[PDB]
């Protein structure tokens, strides 16, 4: 508690994981109800690394 | 011992992967900071000092810096 910006504990690391996981189950979860919504969303999604990004799914 | 399977395995694989070779890294680390910090001579009397009760332990502090390279 006290020290605040301070050096993170392991579960501190493993709590912001599970908060970081959980958003990303919930995008997962999202294209589920509507997945239709999944393949608009990647040139949006592919913001970040793109084209490491975009070659990974034509490997796959 | 249900919550030390988890404690194998609570951050996953991988937390731990880490973790464990994390940990013998650090365990080189503490042993080999405090070996050299200044000068081996003045150096092993503080190495004497730390755990002056009991010498067994001692005898594996003393073999392992001596391969240091």
């Amino acid at each position: 508690l006290t020290e605040e910006d301070g050096v993170h504990s392991v579960i501190e690391e493993n709590i912001k994981c599970i908060s970081r996981d959980y958003v990303l189950k919930q995008i997962r979860s999202l294209v589920q109800a509507n997945p239709e919504v999944a393949m608009d969303s990647i040139i949006h999604m592919t913001q970040h690394i793109s084209p490491t990004q975009r070659a990974e799914v034509i490997r796959i | 011992s249900i919550v030390q399977l988890v404690q194998r395995y609570r951050s996953g694989i991988r937390g731990h992967m880490k973790a464990v070779v994390m940990d013998l890294l650090r365990q080189y680390l503490r042993v080999e900071t405090q070996f050299q910090n200044g000068h081996y001579d003045k150096c092993v009397f503080a190495l004497r000092e730390e755990n002056k009760s009991d010498m067994n332990t001692v005898l594996n502090y003393i073999f392992s810096h001596a391969q240091v390279t």
